[PDB]
């Protein structure tokens, strides 16, 4: 599920 | 001019694609220049790329220069200009990109020349601040990479074939030429592998350079187009795109604030379900975003709700896992949506879900019917249970309409629930419950009425309906089968349910849809007569007004003289009404005398018999049995005594009115006499006296019934009676009485124009029951509508209707429609007198203000503001709309000026006018609509004024200043 955690920029 | 050639009617798109291919093989630079020029002029930039400026200096400064050299005449760009010529321009543009890139997939696309410059320029323009460049570049590179995805699919297929042939050779080691073929296959496999690696390189480049930037873009349409097409790809290429690496963008984009982007997201999600199952990651994402899907089921847009319901149906096809029972009941309430497509989608989902008794949603021989009269019973059973639990409706009309097309074969199998209603089937089930019986009967009412008439009910109505041949033949043979089935079933249906009033009322609406000549062909008039005797037993056993109305309407339908059976039915009608005449005479001749007592039993018999007689006299001409003597004796002893039940007087008045109008029917028949003409006029005059007494009677429903009967009498004797080429009806014409007109106006004002609970002439309606406020409101609207219908047709004085026109703001929500329509119609009848009565309405409101507040008038209060707003909407109601446009305005201005100086002030001072604040009202009618007649109106105004009135300019005379 951790790949879908938005951490961009 | 490739932009113009592609735009202005390209004969064959592949032809100019091959022309570009030939030019590229001739020289790469000129064809690249032509393609870039095509894309730039597709972006709306009228600048033209040259050979050296393309070849030498880079793409970012090209983007800056074309931003400077956009050379616009308008802000529009070719992706949003009106339609046709530009719509086919956009389609040709997309098809040119697709065919051009896809045709070169074999040899040209591995030269590593055009895609570097194309990707760089398109990525830069997609990062450009200009919306036109961003949109056009996103579409261009988007079709480019879609074509590249297709190329990758073709390369994967070629890799699979060469791997299969490599393994096939590796089976067979015999042959030197076989080994040479093996080495050739290995070389081909390596070539396809490096081609796939190159395609993956440009795939990743385009993706991480364009799609990641532009799904976060501020433009909704770019994101919507991207999501729709990515769902298209993931539908067609599930080899590499069916993973969370691309579903993360879909999950992030599902929470978009724009309806169209979410619509495209739902389209993409349906593209993941359509048309192949099953995949585990699809169900993982479905279980992840079930809440978001059911959120979109209740979205603002109807399209998004429809797509979400269809996605739910797709999940039910594939998963049957994520949806919960509360979501199911939410969609069951969506079955009762006002919007018909949403309701029909919900009903189709419900039919798919909750109908699996013997249909496994699979092949036949056990799914439709097992050859017996039993399997479909349980489908009927949870239809009945669903109607029982659906307490959001007393009728299954919307539910059946939603379930109409999805369950067409099931809803015509009427024989099944017919044995599950009457004759106790062999299934061993429980007794058919009375609530369940009424529910099933209501379902049958809905299904067969939708079987006869195909139009959806009100709110769902369209009015643009066309009948095809298949539709009409299905309608006709449907009518045939229901006729032959239900002429059989209705006798013992009634025999089982004779005492059930509401079930009889429900069951007697179907015979309105029976082709009566089938009886002549089917020879089933005997069953008709059996049902006539059965409904005679019901009529003599039931006293309810509604069931008598239903029976009378049923008789009127079967009193169709165009069919042979009219004599046969008229036999039974005459028999039953003759019985009721005899019973009425026997009961009345003992009720009218005092005697002992009259008790409640004779009262009940008289009331029941007169109810039946009035009901069957409404729809049928029964004046051959002149019972107006008995009815008029009853009405006159009600006048004299006044101590006897209300409903008897109501029935007597309505029956006498029915007799009078049925006599009125047989005088326009081309044979008018004179003796019976004067006799009928005298009876009408006696009825008018009785109605006036009942209007003066203290009972308020009796007052309303007397009012509406008087309305009917006056419209019968109206001025439009002379319209239809009549001569001898002139003696019949009776003029209204002024005292009666004042009584009518007083009744209307005491019992109609009420919006509070202080009057207590309107029933409570506080509890949300059948006795709600809406019934009283609609009844008062109906009474006001009847009064205004008398007003507009030159019958009653419309100066009384000025007091109705003045209530347009105090009763806007209740009767503003009626007041506006009446004002419009009276304007269309006589606009001058309409304006005179309109300014009279304003004068009446202003005089009420004078009474309430005095001569100071509180010019800044809410009353004056409301009157001035009424003046504004009255002034905009005028203008150049009808004949004598400004003459009515001039007459209204003269009347307002006369009223403004009508009264003079006794003290402080002589020259200040009382009623001066009406000039503020008239100032809205002066405004700036006119110009030439303003001088004349001012000349009329200055007659009442003096020079001392002219010179003074203060707060008291501010209305005069504002008017001038």
């Amino acid at each position: 599920v951790s790949v879908y955690d938005f951490e961009e920029e | 001019t490739l932009f113009e050639v592609v735009k202005l009617g390209k004969s064959a798109m592949q032809s100019v694609v091959d022309d570009w291919i030939e030019s590229y093989k001739q020289d790469r630079d000129i064809a690249l220049l032509d393609l870039i020029n095509f894309f730039i002029q597709c972006s709306g930039c009228r600048g033209t790329v040259r050979i050296e400026m393309f070849r030498n200096m880079q793409n970012a400064e090209i983007i800056r220069k074309m931003t400077e050299e956009f050379d616009e005449d308008s802000g529009d760009y070719p992706l949003t200009m009106p339609g046709p010529q530009w719509k086919k321009f956009r389609s040709n543009f997309c098809e040119f990109i697709g065919v051009l890139i896809r045709q070169c997939q074999y040899s040209i696309i591995y030269d590593e020349y055009m895609m570097d410059t194309v990707i760089s320029l398109l990525t830069g323009l997609s990062d450009s601040q200009v919306r036109a460049f961003r949109h056009t570049s996103t579409l261009a590179a988007m079709k480019l990479m879609t074509a590249l995805v297709n190329v990758a699919l073709n390369l994967s297929i070629h890799q699979d074939n060469t791997q299969r042939q490599y393994e096939a050779e590796r089976n067979k080691m015999i042959g030197k030429r076989a080994n040479e073929r093996l080495e050739l296959l290995l070389q081909k496999r390596k070539e396809l592998q490096e081609n796939q690696d190159e395609i993956e390189n440009m795939m990743n480049s385009i993706f991480k350079g364009i799609f990641v930037h532009r799904y976060r873009d501020a433009i909704a349409e770019i994101r919507a187009i991207c999501i729709e097409e990515i769902g298209v790809w993931m539908k067609m290429y599930s080899d590499a795109f069916l993973n969370d690496s691309y579903l993360k963008y879909v999950g992030w984009t599902l929470h978009d604030r724009q309806g169209e982007v979410r619509l495209k997201c739902l389209k993409a999600l349906q593209s993941l379900y359509t048309n192949r199952e099953l995949f585990p990651k699809l169900e993982l994402f479905t279980n992840r975003f079930k809440d978001r899907i059911v959120s979109m089921t209740l979205d603002k847009e109807y399209d998004v709700a429809v797509e979400a319901i269809r996605l739910v149906t797709l999940i039910l096809h594939g998963s049957e896992e994520a949806l919960s029972n509360e979501d199911c009941e939410n969609v069951y309430h969506l079955v009762y949506s006002a919007h018909r497509p949403v309701a029909v989608a919900a009903g189709e989902f419900l039919h798919k879900k909750l109908f699996s008794r013997h249909d496994p949603q699979a092949e036949e021989a056990l799914a439709k019917r097992r050859g017996r009269n039993s399997p479909n019973g349980n489908l009927i059973r949870m239809l009945v249970l669903f109607f029982l639990e659906s307490e959001l409706h007393e009728h299954a009309a919307y539910l059946v309409d939603s379930l109409w097309e999805s369950s067409q074969e099931l809803l015509k199998d009427w024989e099944c629930m017919t044995e599950l209603l009457l004759e106790e089937p062999v299934q061993g089930e429980e007794a058919m419950s009375d609530r369940q019986e009424s529910a099933l009967i209501e379902l049958m009412v809905c299904t067969i009425r939708q079987a006869a008439e195909a139009h959806p009910p009100v709110g769902r109505g369209t009015g643009k309906r066309v009948l095809t041949a298949k539709e009409r033949k299905t309608q006709i043979d449907d009518r045939n089968k229901l006729t032959e089935h239900f002429i059989i079933t209705l006798p013992m249906l009634l025999s089982k349910y004779s005492a059930d009033a509401e079930k009889v009322a429900n069951l007697l609406q179907i015979p309105q849809y029976f082709d009566l000549e089938i009886y002549s062909t089917g020879r089933m008039e005997k069953h008709l007569d059996a049902l006539l005797k059965q409904i005679k037993f019901v009529v003599e056993k039931h006293v309810e007004s509604d069931v008598l109305e239903a029976c009378s309407k049923t008789y009127s339908i079967l009193c169709s003289e165009e069919y042979t059976i009219q004599n046969r039915v008229d036999i039974a009608r005459s028999q039953l009404i003759d019985e009721f005449v005899d019973r009425f005479n026997h009961s009345v001749e003992d009720l009218l005398q005092e005697g002992e007592e009259a008790d409640d039993d004779d009262i009940y018999n008289v009331l029941s018999t007169l109810k039946r007689l009035t009901s069957f006299h409404n729809a049928h001409d029964l004046t051959k049995w002149d019972l107006f003597g008995n009815c008029y004796r009853l009405l006159k002893t009600g006048i004299e005594h006044g101590a006897m039940p209300e409903q008897i007087v109501v029935q007597a008045l309505q029956c006498s009115h029915y007799s009078i109008l049925w006599q009125l029917v047989k005088i326009t028949d081309g044979s008018p006499s004179k003796e019976d003409l004067l006799v009928l006029r005298k009876t009408v005059k006696s009825f008018l006296a009785v109605c006036q007494q009942c209007l003066s009677n203290v009972n308020t429903p009796v007052k309303e019934q007397a009012f509406m009967l008087l309305c009917d009498l006056l419209m019968i004797f109206s001025h439009q009676l002379m319209t239809g080429g009549r001569e001898g009806l002139q003696p019949l014409v009776f003029n209204p009485d002024t005292g009666l007109q004042s009584e009518l106006l007083s009744f209307v004002m005491d019992h109609v124009f009420i919006d509070q609970d202080e009057e207590n002439q309107s029933m409570e309606g506080d509890e949300e029951d059948e006795a709600n406020k809406i019934e009283a409101l609609h009844k008062r609207r109906n009474l006001l509508a009847a009064f205004s219908k008398l007003i507009i047709y030159d019958i009653v004085d419309m100066h009384a209707a000025a007091d109705i026109f003045k209530h347009y703001m105090k009763y806007y929500n209740d009767y503003g429609d009626i007041i506006k329509e009446t004002l419009s119609k009276t304007r269309q009848i006589d606009k001058i007198q309409c304006a005179k009565t309109l300014i009279l309405s304003l004068q009446q409101l202003f005089n009420e203000l004078v009474q309430e507040q005095g001569p100071n008038l509180d010019r800044t209060s809410a009353h004056v503001s409301g009157i001035k707003e009424l003046a504004r909407r009255f002034a905009l109601t005028f203008g150049l709309d009808q004949i004598k446009t400004r003459e009515a305005v001039a007459t209204l201005h003269k009347d307002g000026i006369e009223f403004a100086f009508k009264y003079q002030n006794q003290k402080g001072q002589e020259y200040p006018p009382p009623n001066l604040a009406f000039l503020e009202v008239l100032s809205e009618f002066s405004s700036k609509l006119l110009r030439q007649d303003k001088k004349t109106v001012h000349s009329y105004l200055e007659k009442f004024l003096t020079e001392q009135m002219m010179e003074r300019r203060e707060d008291v005379w501010l209305p005069l200043i504002s008017y001038r």
